RNA sequence: UGAACAGCCUCUAGUUGAUAGAAUAAUGUAGAUAAGGGAAGUCGGCAAAAUAGAUCCGUAACUUCGGGAUAAGGAUUGGC
RNA sequence: UCUUAAGGUAGCCAAAUGCCUCGUCAUCUAAUUAGUGACGCGCAUGAAUGGAUUAACGAGAUUCCCACUGUCCCUAUCUAC
RNA sequence: CAGUCAAGCGUUCAUAGCGACAUUGCUUUUUGAUUCUUCGAUGUCGGCUCUUCCUAUCAUACCGAAGCAGAAUUCGGUAAGCGUUGGAUUGUUCACCCACUAAUAGGGAACGUGAGCUGGGUUUAGACCGUCGUGAGACAGGUUAGUUUUACCCUACUGAUGAAUGUUACCGCAAUAGUAAUUGAACUUAGUACGAGAGGAACAGUUCAUUCGGAUAAUUGGUUUUUGCGGCUGUCUGAUCA
């Protein structure tokens, strides 16, 4: 199996877990969750969301 | 499907049902295709023959070139924006519904594919992949 | 006049009536054929739903289009504890049916399946087959003549068995005792058998051996009283109806001049007992091992429990069996698993499984994590953590 | 020989195969006459690989291939990758493409020497392409047909392009691949010249409707006699 | 608050009256939300949804020259 | 030419007025006994029995389009009583 | 709707398929005829919903015949097990087109079904037009607007308890009743059999799918009074916190 990277959060995805989003120009996302997808189509940027691996790789938290 | 497939299908989830309108995606110069009909449908009181992403369906060209409307020709789903699964259990959708014309024995009549399409449409026509940019 | 449009019945008309179970087990109607070729052994056991989980395998269809690909699919786990062996009874069979003549308990019975012939335990002397083990521990006198009347009688033996309550982490301690019918060698082979195994375990792997289909016997989770809407399927009437539209609108014609049974009504939903056939089994676990949910692929010691335990039922400390797909019951249930009453080919009850993954995240929430060490090893140090 | 040959019905033998010089790919789910074809007339010089790209039957849409090297997509499994590690000589490289229109014969039409693409391809993976095949890279456009591996079908010997394609468009193609260049059509008229059939320098597989005087053109432009 | 004797909250004053208790089946009455499609439902878009204040831009055919007109159609709005 | 008191003028129309009739042609749709525009030997249109036209207005009747949606495919769930 | 006879049609040849002039029947899903029951009222269109029955079989199963070479088709037998659709117009039944399909067969059950719905039509009282009438008014002529009541009883049906079989508990047997699966495509057989060519099968095998049914909730989606967490408006608790 493979173990996929979450587009928005960085998140490990699991096979079977999440769902995946082909959008119009062609690319590729993959949410593990609601949480994350719903996220993406609000349009929120993920390195103002302070859970994410963008984030803490941007704040320098725990890194 | 029917006459022009290349192999099976497996189920996908059905998401165009009779009346739906979809974007034109090849060069013909149609703008949408309106579907009245899906090959291979079954028949059951009140529910409405709905296609998936690789089926065969009759439409109609609403929108577009004069010569192309006000009659009936064959389609082809190529994008379908409703999520169905896989075998290998990924949840996948595309971000409209989108279809290509052809014959009734399934070769384009355009020439080239603007946006992505489903390996399940272009596994089950040649055609289809041998027009297509990307296939995802 | 004749109806305008033909449309299918709705319901099947052969799970009639819809009623409630008579017991939470549910009857094992049909045993596998006898033959008197094989060994001993018996035909089915039972065991506790647990819940579902996923898996990824790698398919074997030699002419489909996702041969040799991995594919994920849905597996029911049954908790299994091994069973206890407490009785024989046989059967003579008469012009009316079978009969049972005699049966012949073991000596030492203990309190879980002793509790099953109570209702009010906690204020009991306990004497229960104490007159029954005052006639053992003579020679043999009150014993074998029973035994040798089954051996000269009764053309089908049954083995009455019971559960290991106290091994699951169900908080019932009342064991469920069964009869399964023993389908290998003669009779007095059979009896033999069973007289060796009184007081004694047999094992979930003794019975059960993997890429085998079997059948799950339950009854299904229940849900009270419910319109004909859900309970049948029929078709919602439109919005502006009067009095309501979660109905059947025509019940019947002027004649007959009676509502017929053939016409969906409301009641009872759920909890009759039903049997599914050909569910191949994926794995049959050892609860006396870790790594019960590694594969050769994954090789990380992990149980098959997922993280936080089952969800309302717990842990799996026992023997399990993974069944693919679904199977009637809800968990905590028990469940008797039966052997296949025919011998089938199909290219798909032949075909060898083995596993590459197995799901052990969490199942009360979208769980990222399947070991804690990752979760660790993912999230680095936190406060709790110092 | 232009060989007659089916997919099943298909009269495309490029979607469903690859032929180079060096090795052939062809689908998982053929038939008996479609490996024979090629098991037949390519010999045992010429290792035949049975490959799935991606999950899918369409291989030679889905893959560009040249003697030096192999070009497969992002999509492409680790199991596929390395069967065709094994099953190829140790001569070619195999190696994925991470690149948004990931349907490589589609994209590109290239041969031993010069190679055309889509116009609008990366950067990156157009020295991956020079690095990997070794291959001086055009950006080209058919008469306006970006697919060029689809309306294009292309060797060392020679080329046949799209039917309708302009002829300064042709003299100005020939002119940058350095081989001569003729419009036709394969399988009784249709279009798809690349998807069509499958060439290389001794052998040609085309549609049984492809016609006689289009497998004339077929030999005469790659001078397979 | 707000354009406002609108709606919402509060002060003075006045009530705390309308058989109650326990559970949460079906079918109701009233209130809601729904993936993909978008009137294919129906006699008929019935019912519901959508639009909505204010500022700026822009506004057709026709006309009894007064209108149509908030036509249509776009953009903006917090806090400091 | 006969007849009558005098023979339907200007206009309008399968119109809320046309039996035949789902009139004929065009358009609208994949498909229209619906709609609109024309045609008129009009069963049985027609001039204060008022005729024709008409801006604005209408909880009036009818057709099409955009937006919108559980009206529907095909149902599911939640709250109060 | 079905027979009998057979002058003829069918290149030739009554009967492969038809069949004139005659003649024997069946059915009550047509419309009449009659007035037996109901006028101290049996809710008179159509549609929606739902069950069952009939066979005079449209499809599916197995067959017989051909003016059956193959492909396609036609006639007939056992057969009602199983299915028989989505729409534009019209209040319609009917009809007529578009389209899918294996096929889009015909009917009954108080012209099934209004204390099941709806109320478009018809069929009150308002109103307009045309024709008729001096007039009041008339018109299965056209148009528009027009209150659809009650079940808590008995039975039936769907589910749910329960006295009495010395008491109580556990494990069972099986009389009877019900019953369920259905249809298609692709690859291959095979461009093979057959045929002069055009054309062009079938059995076995493999992979899927349609319709139906029984479960189930690992995943995905939906649902939110977990009022669980966060945010936002207005007001109130002097502010802050809450
Ligand atoms: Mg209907
Ligand atoms: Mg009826
Ligand atoms: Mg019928
Ligand atoms: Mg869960």
């Amino acid at each position: 199996m493979k173990v996929e990277i979450d587009s928005f959060s960085g998140a490990k995805i699991y096979p079977g877990r999440g769902t995946l989003f082909v959008r119009g120009d062609s690319k590729i996302f993959r949410f593990q969750n609601s949480k994350s997808a719903s996220l993406f189509k609000q349009r929120k940027n993920p390195r103002r969301i302070a859970w994410t691996v963008l984030f803490r790789k941007h704040h320098k938290k725990g890194i | 499907s029917g006459n022009g497939a290349q192999g099976t299908k497996f189920r996908i989830s059905l998401g165009l049902p009779v009346g739906a309108i979809m974007n034109c995606a090849d060069n013909s110069g149609a703008r949408n295709l309106y579907i009245i009909a899906v090959k291979g449908s079954g028949s059951r009181l009140n529910r409405l023959p709905a296609a998936s992403l690789g089926d065969m369906v009759m439409a109609t060209v609403k929108k577009g070139k004069p010569e192309l409307r006000k009659k009936v020709m064959p389609a082809i789903v190529v994008r379908q924006a409703k999520s169905w699964r896989r075998r290998d259990g990924v949840f996948l959708y595309f971000e409209d519904n989108a279809g290509v014309i052809a014959n009734p024995k399934g070769e384009m009549k355009g020439s080239a594919i603007t946006g992505p399409v489903g390996k399940e449409c272009a596994d089950l026509w040649p055609r289809v992949a041998s027009n297509s940019g990307v296939v995802v | 006049s004749h109806r305008k449009y033909e449309a299918p019945r709705h319901g099947h008309l052969g799970f009639l009536p819809r009623k409630r179970a008579a017991s939470i087990r549910a009857r094992v109607k049909a045993f596998p054929k006898d033959d008197r070729s094989k060994p001993v052994a018996l035909t089915s056991f039972l065991g506790y739903k647990a819940g579902m989980t996923t898996i990824v395998r790698d398919l074997d269809r030699p002419g489909s289009k996702f041969h040799k690909r991995e594919v994920v699919e849905a597996v029911t786990v049954v908790d299994t504890p091994p069973v206890v062996v407490v009785g024989v009874v046989g059967y003579v069979e008469t012009p009316r049916g079978l009969r049972s003549l005699t049966t012949v308990w073991a000596e030492h019975l203990s309190d879980e399946v002793k509790r099953r012939f109570y209702k009010n335990w906690y204020k009991s002397k306990k004497k229960a087959f104490t007159k029954y083990s005052a006639k053992y521990a003579q020679d043999g006198a009150g014993i074998e003549r029973e035994l040798a009347r089954i051996k000269k009688y009764a053309s089908v033996v049954r083995v009455l068995v019971h559960t290991q309550i106290r091994k699951t982490p169900l908080a019932q301690k009342k064991a469920h005792l069964a009869e399964i019918q023993l389908n290998g060698g003669s009779i007095s082979e059979k009896v033999d058998w069973a007289r060796e195994h009184f007081e004694k375990t047999v094992a979930v792997d003794s019975v059960f051996e993997q890429n085998e289909m079997i059948d799950a016997i339950a009854v299904t989770k229940g849900h009270g009283f419910e319109g004909v809407t859900h309970r049948w399927g029929t078709k919602k009437l439109p919005r502006k109806t009067h009095r309501g539209l979660r109905k059947v609108a025509c019940i019947g014609a002027w004649h007959p001049a009676h509502v017929m049974w053939s016409v969906a009504r409301a009641g009872q939903r759920g909890y009759h007992s039903r049997t599914s056939i050909n569910h191949k089994i994926y794995r049959v676990g050892k609860g006396d091992d870790e790594a019960n949910g590694a594969t050769s692929f994954d090789r990380t010691k992990k149980t098959i429990t997922p993280m936080g335990g089952f969800v309302h039922y717990g842990e799996i400390k026992n023997d399990f069996i993974m069944v693919k797909g679904c199977i009637p019951g809800n968990r905590k249930r028990i469940v008797t698993l039966r052997k296949s009453l025919y011998t089938n080919t199909s290219r798909k009850a032949l075909e060898e499984v083995s596993l590459k993954w197995i799901d052990t995240a969490s199942k009360f929430g979208k769980g990222r994590f399947q070991t804690p060490a990752e979760k660790h090893a993912f999230m680095g140090t936190l406060k709790k953590d110092l | 020989m232009a060989t007659r040959t089916q997919f099943e019905n298909s009269n495309e033998i490029g979607v469903f195969s690859k032929l180079t010089n060096t090795y052939c790919l062809v689908a998982v789910g053929g038939s008996e006459n479609f490996y024979s074809a090629f098991e037949a007339e390519l010999g045992d010089a010429i290792p035949i690989v049975h490959t799935t790209i991606a999950g899918t039957r369409i291989i030679g849409r889905m893959t560009a291939g040249n003697r030096r090297g192999l070009l497969v997509p992002t999509q492409t499994t680790d199991q596929e990758l390395q069967h065709l590690r094994n099953s190829l000589p140790d001569s070619v490289k195999i190696q994925r493409v991470e690149e948004r229109l990931s349907a490589l014969g589609n994209v590109i039409c290239c041969n031993d020497y010069v190679a055309l693409v889509h116009p609008d391809i990366d950067r990156e993976t157009e020295e991956l392409i020079s690095d990997v095949l070794g291959v001086e890279v055009f950006r080209q456009t058919i008469s306006g047909n970006i697919l060029v591996g689809s309306y294009c079908s292309l060797s060392n010997q020679g080329g046949l392009v799209h039917p309708q394609t302009s002829v300064q468009d042709q003299e100005e193609l020939s002119s940058l691949l350095q081989v001569p260049l003729v419009a036709g059509t394969v399988n009784r008229g249709s279009s798809v010249v690349g998807a069509g059939m499958v060439v290389n320098d001794y052998l040609a597989v085309t549609g049984l409707d492809t016609t006689a005087p289009e497998l004339s053109v077929i030999e005469s432009i790659f001078r397979l006699q």
